[PDB]
């Protein structure tokens, strides 16, 4: 009959894309998974090139990146996306968890917990790839942050020391990060299939959080055009970004060598990281802090079993949906903290948003599900 | 059947499609011979012709004789078939009436996607 | 599960229109405009305050840092 | 009842466990006679 | 209507709706850069170095 | 009293503004799963209906008029007979099992 | 009887080429 | 001013760029976006009639 239907790769593709049952009422913010998917190649084609031109030496690798943005044929643009290109990826990656949030769309536990692997697994990526260009930043970071596996007890100082292959962030431990940076998108784009394939065996929640089977509209052209949309969004995003405002997100100091004997003034990671550096500055003690940073992240694993309400998305929830955007809120304050110097007032301020943050998720927002559950007489 | 609405509706469209653009000398001929002998064996009898006539003169405004319909058959070629279902079928909108379980009868824009090629 | 399958439907008519017959933006601002306008108020009061709260804490908490720079009289 | 009339598992994990113990000390490298006790 | 003149002339055969999205883009290409290009130097007038070249 | 709050919080949550009533809201687990299939033919149909029009109306961001919401005085609990019994029975076979 | 459904008004979202239903929308099908 | 452009030498080139992207969005985004209305119009104007007997 029908080669879309039967041919053993274009079924897929079919399945996939084209004849797939999609809820008729999914919102702008079902628009992230595409683009996310798009910032994953974005990140492939762009790193691609620029690895066609960089070296992972300590003594080249600073020049190699400048060499890129001042001799190679538009390698300084290429350059420019790949790095606005990570915040891009970011800023979807938030969207896309806040959704799963808010729509309870985390019910789907094999999808989710997929999905707080790409994050881990995309963190760990950029985190290494802030390394490469070998700037102040990119040294000072690296060396703080892998220094906090030193705090696990036994056995810490050891760890970190086989991380690094030496006694510092030194030779070994850049060409070993090249190494992992290159490799590690090519699994975000498996665990990535997966995470469809869980998805597929249960199509798509919507905003209702109501079942849509009576109401289901063919993927193809619906979504293709809108998908479309969006993308040309981000497009104009990046490059506003890229092309207008190029290092508007990140750090001057990334534009001094990499010194190990001056350290920067003020030491801070990216700023899709300034949550969790926030919440580990808060704790006085160092593993205390090193567990405060992992639990940060690692209860997105948890939110599932602290669902209370008899409702699945939030969309008639107005006690949770004030209680959300308080965490959203919290979020943005714990970036600011971490933004900041370690004095008064904004290590209190830092320590208050650590506390707000896991009380909201831990306690808060359970209760307000059971509140609203009796203000419903269930 | 429940199941087979859009793969029915695929190769209809197919069909229409394959006219337009590609019609045969050698099925035209076939459909004027259906034709022919569908208006021939048609008014057999003194009811069917009584209609004819009365319909015809209300329609055409007079009774058309068999051996003109079948100057204008024997007029029709490939290209007039394909000439001439292009002009009514190909790249048209058309209506669309389902009943029953009709809920895998291909959406409306799917519907009008296939009233086209890609390829032509 | 596809289209096919997916669920029963009893005594539901649907009526619609092709594209070709209609106007891709009807009255897009008449109706538009009060319908954002609906859509705003229904959620500020959720949205708004928690945002009002982040404004002000950051306004304080860096004009407390910014006193708590300079000197005072003693 | 019926579960807890289970804890048939407790005589199993407890030799999971010493595959567990033993396994981990084995992957990773004194008190062992002979193994390591002579290194 | 204009667009019943080009639908028909241009749009309803596809191999045709292509042949006049490549030739278009291939003087909107041009049209484009040549017009934008003036609007920049424009804006920058005097600033760049094909302003000031004939000095040297 | 408890009610008042009640009432305002169901103006609040705001799901009769598309029309739908508080079961039509409720998560489908496998107990709710069940509940819904041992409905009878006009209350099944009236269900899917009601849904259709919400998601629908969803879709364009629209509300129905004031006129057309679903009032919390009329809001029947149409599910919970079916879903109570599906509880008690789900109950018993753990109960059972033990 | 089924004959008591009539579909409803689209005047609202017609294209104004497709308004008058006394005419054939076919003068207008090129253009639109 | 000679300090900027050593740190950037793209400064001028990235700017022209910047209006041509500004430009071609300007054509492209209420393109699609009228495309997007279109092939969604069937939907958004569809009405719902429950019939039962
Ligand atoms: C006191 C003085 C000091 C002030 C401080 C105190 C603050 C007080 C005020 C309170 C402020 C906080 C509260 C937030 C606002 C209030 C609530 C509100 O938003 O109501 C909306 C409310 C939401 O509707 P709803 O139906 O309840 O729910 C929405 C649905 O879930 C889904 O809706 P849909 O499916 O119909 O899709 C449409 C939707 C789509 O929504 C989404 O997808 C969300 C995000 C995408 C935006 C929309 C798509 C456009 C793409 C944007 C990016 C492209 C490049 C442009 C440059 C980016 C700008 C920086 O668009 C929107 O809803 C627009 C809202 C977007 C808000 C983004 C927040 C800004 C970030 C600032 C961060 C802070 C740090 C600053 C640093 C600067 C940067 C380096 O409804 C409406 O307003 C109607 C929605 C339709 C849009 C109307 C027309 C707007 C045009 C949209 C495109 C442009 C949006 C702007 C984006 C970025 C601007 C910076
Ligand atoms: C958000 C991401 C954005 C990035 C997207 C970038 C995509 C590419 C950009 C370039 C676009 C230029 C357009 C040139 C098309 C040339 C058309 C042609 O003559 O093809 C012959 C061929 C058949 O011509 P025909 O005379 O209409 O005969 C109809 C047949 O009887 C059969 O009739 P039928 O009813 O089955 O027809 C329905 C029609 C409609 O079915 C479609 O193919 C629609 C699906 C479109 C998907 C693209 C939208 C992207 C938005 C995101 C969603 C992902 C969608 C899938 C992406 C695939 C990879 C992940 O499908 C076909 O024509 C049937 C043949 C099956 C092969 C096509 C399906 C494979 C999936 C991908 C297709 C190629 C797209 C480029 C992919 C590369 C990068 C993404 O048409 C097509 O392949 C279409
Ligand atoms: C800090 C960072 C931020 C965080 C996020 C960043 C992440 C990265 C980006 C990722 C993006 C994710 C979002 C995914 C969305 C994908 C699309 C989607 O799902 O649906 C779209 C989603 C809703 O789609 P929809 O079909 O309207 O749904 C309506 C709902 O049913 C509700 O129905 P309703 O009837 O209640 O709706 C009322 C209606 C009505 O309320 C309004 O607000 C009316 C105002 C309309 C503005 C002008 C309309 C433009 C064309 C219409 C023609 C008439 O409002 C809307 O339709 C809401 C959508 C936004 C309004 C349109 C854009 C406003 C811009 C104003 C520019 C004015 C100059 C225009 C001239 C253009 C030529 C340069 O809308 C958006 O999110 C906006 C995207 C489309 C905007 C394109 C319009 C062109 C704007 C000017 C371009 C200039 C370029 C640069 C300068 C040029 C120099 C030469
Ligand atoms: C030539 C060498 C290139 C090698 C790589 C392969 C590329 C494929 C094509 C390249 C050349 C450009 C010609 C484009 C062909 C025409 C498209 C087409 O034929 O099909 C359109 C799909 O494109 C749409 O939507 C388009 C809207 C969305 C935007 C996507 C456009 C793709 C741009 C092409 C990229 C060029 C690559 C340059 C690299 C150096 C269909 O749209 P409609 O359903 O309304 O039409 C209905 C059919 N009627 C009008 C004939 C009745
Ligand atoms: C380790 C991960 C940590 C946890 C993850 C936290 C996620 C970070 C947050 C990013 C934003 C997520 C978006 C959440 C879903 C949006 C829900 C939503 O749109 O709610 C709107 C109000 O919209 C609005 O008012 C839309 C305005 C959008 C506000 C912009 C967000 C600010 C960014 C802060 C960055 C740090 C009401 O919509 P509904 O209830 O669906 O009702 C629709 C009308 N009937
Ligand atoms: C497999 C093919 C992939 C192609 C992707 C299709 C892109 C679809 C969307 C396009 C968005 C429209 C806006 C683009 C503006 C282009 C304007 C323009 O000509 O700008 C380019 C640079 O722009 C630019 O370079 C801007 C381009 C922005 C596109 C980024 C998104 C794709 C990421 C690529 C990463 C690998 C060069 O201008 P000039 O140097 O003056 O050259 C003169 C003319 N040759
Ligand atoms: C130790 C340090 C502390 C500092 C923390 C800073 C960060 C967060 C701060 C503040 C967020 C407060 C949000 C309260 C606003 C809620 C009340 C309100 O304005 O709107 C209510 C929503 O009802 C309802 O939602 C009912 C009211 C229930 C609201 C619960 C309040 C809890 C918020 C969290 C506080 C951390 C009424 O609005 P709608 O129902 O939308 O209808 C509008 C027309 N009446
Ligand atoms: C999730 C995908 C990816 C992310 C988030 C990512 C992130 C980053 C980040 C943040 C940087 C530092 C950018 C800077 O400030 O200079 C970087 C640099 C780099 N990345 Fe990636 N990257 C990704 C994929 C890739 C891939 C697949 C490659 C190569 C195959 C690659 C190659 C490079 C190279 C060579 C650099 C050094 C040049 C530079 O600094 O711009 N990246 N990456
Ligand atoms: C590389 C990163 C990721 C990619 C490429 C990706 C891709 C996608 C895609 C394509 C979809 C379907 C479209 C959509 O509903 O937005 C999707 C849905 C989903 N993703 Fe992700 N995702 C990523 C990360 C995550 C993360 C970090 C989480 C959670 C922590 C997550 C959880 C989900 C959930 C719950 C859905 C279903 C949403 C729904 O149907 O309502 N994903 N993802
Ligand atoms: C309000 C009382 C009247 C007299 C004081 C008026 C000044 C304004 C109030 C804050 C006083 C500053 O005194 C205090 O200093 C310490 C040290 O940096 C900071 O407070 C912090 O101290 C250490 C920081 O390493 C943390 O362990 C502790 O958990 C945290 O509270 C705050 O900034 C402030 O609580
Ligand atoms: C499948 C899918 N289901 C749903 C929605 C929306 O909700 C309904 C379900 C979608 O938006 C999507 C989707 C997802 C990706 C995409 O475009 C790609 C494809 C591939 C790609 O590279 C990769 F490495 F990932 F393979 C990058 C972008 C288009 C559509």
């Amino acid at each position: 009959t029908n080669i879309r239907k039967s041919h053993p790769l274009m079924k897929i593709v079919n399945n996939a894309f084209i004849d797939l049952p999609a809820p008729s009422n999914i919102s702008s913010w079902w628009n992230f998974g595409s683009l996310l998917g798009i910032c994953l190649i974005l990140q492939i084609l762009t790193g691609l090139f620029l690895a066609m031109h960089y070296t992972s030496d300590t003594t080249t690798a600073f020049s190699s990146v400048t060499h890129i943005c001042r001799d190679v044929n538009y390698g300084w643009i290429i350059r420019y996306m790949h790095a606005n290109g990570a915040s891009m990826f970011f800023i979807c990656l938030y969207m896309h968890v806040g959704r799963g949030l808010y729509y309870g769309s985390y019910t789907f536990l094999e999808t989710w917990n997929i999905g707080v692997i790409l994050l881990l697994t995309v963190m760990a990526t950029a985190f290494m790839g802030y390394v490469l260009p070998w700037g102040q930043m990119s040294f000072w970071g690296a060396t703080v942050i892998t220094n906090l596996l030193s705090a696990i007890p036994y056995i810490g100082t050891n760890l970190v020391e086989w991380i690094w292959g030496g006694f510092s962030v030194d030779k070994a431990t850049l060409t070993r990060f090249f190494a992992f940076h290159f490799i590690l998108p090519f699994i975000i784009m498996a665990i990535a299939m997966v995470h469809l394939l869980f998805l597929h065996e249960t199509g798509s929640n919507n905003p209702t959080g109501i079942s849509s089977d009576v109401d289901k509209i063919p993927f193809h052209p619906y979504y293709t055009i809108k998908d479309i949309l969006g993308a040309l969004l981000l497009i104009l995003a990046l490059m506003l970004l890229v092309l207008f405002a190029p290092d508007l997100l990140g750090d001057p100091d990334n534009y001094t060598p990499a010194n190990p004997l001056n350290t920067p003034p003020h030491i801070k990671p990216e700023w899709y990281f300034l949550f969790a550096y926030a919440i580990l500055r808060s704790i006085p003690n160092k593993l205390g802090g090193v567990l405060a940073l992992a639990f940060s992240i690692l209860i997105l694993a948890l939110i599932p079993l602290l669902h209370t309400s008899k409702q699945r998305s939030m969309m008639f929830r107005p006690l949770s949906q004030c209680l959300f955007w308080a965490l959203v809120a919290d979020l943005l304050t714990l970036t600011w903290i971490g933004g900041q110097p370690v004095e008064h007032p904004y290590i209190t301020i830092g320590q208050l948003a650590s506390v707000l943050y896991f009380l909201l998720i831990l306690v808060l927002m359970p209760t307000a599900g059971t509140i609203e559950n009796k203000l419903l007489k269930w | 059947d429940h199941m087979s609405i859009d793969d029915m509706m695929f190769v209809l469209q197919g069909q229409w499609m394959r006219l337009c653009t590609s019609a045969t000398e050698s099925e035209v001929l076939r459909g004027k011979n259906l034709l022919r002998n569908a208006l021939v064996s048609h008014l057999d009898g003194t009811t069917p012709v009584c209609e004819d006539i009365g319909r015809s003169l209300l329609t055409y405004g007079r009774r058309i004789p068999l051996a003109e319909w079948e100057s204008r058959i024997a007029e029709v070629d490939a290209r007039v078939v394909r000439e001439v279902c292009s002009k009514y079928f190909y790249d048209q909108c058309p209506a669309v009436a389902g009943f029953g379980p009709i809920e895998q009868l291909p959406d409306y824009n799917r519907i009008r996607s296939g009233m086209f090629w890609l390829r032509f | 599960r596809q289209f096919g399958h997916l669920t029963r439907v009893r005594h539901v008519i649907t009526y619609s229109l092709s594209p070709f017959e209609q106007r891709a933006f009807p009255h897009y601002f008449s109706k538009g405009i009060p319908n954002v306008l609906r859509r705003t108020r229904a959620c500020i009061l959720r949205v708004a305050p928690p945002f009002v709260a982040f404004y002000l804490v950051y306004t304080w908490g860096t004009q407390e840092f910014e006193k708590s720079k300079r000197k005072n009289p003693a | 009842r019926y579960r807890q009339l289970a804890r048939n598992w407790v005589p199993t994990a407890s030799l999971w466990g010493a595959v567990g113990a033993v396994g981990l000390v084995w992957a990773t490298d004194d008190w062992v006679p002979y193994i390591n006790g002579k290194f | 209507t204009l667009t019943a003149r080009l639908y028909s002339l241009l749009f309803r055969r596809t191999s045709t709706f292509a042949l006049t999205i490549v030739v278009g883009a291939l003087f909107f290409e041009r049209a484009f850069d040549q017009g934008a290009d003036a609007i920049y130097e424009h804006i920058n007038e005097g600033k760049l170095w094909k302003h000031i070249k004939h000095k040297y | 009293w408890l009610e008042g709050i009640r009432k305002w919080y169901y103006n609040a949550a705001g799901f009769n503004k598309l029309g739908l009533m508080r079961d039509d809201t409720i998560h489908e687990n496998d107990d709710v799963k069940e509940a819904i299939r041992r409905l009878p033919e006009n209350l099944y149909n009236d269900r899917v209906f009601r849904i259709k029009r919400a998601l629908d109306l969803s879709m364009r961001q629209q509300i129905l008029p004031k006129e057309q919401w679903t009032k919390y005085e009329e809001d029947k609990s149409y599910l919970e007979p079916y879903l109570k019994e599906v509880i008690r029975e789900r109950k018993e076979r753990e109960e059972w099992a033990k | 009887s089924h004959t008591d459904i009539k579909v409803p008004d689209f005047s609202d979202y017609r294209r104004p080429e497709v308004l008058d239903s006394t005419k054939s929308s076919k003068e207008s099908s090129e253009a639109r | 001013t000679f300090l900027r452009w050593a740190a950037e030498p793209e400064h001028d080139h990235r700017k022209r760029m910047g209006l041509k992207m500004l430009l071609m969005m300007g054509l492209l985004l209420p393109l699609v976006y009228a495309m997007k209305r279109h092939k969604w119009s069937v939907l958004k104007s569809r009405k719902l009639a429950y019939r039962p007997p």
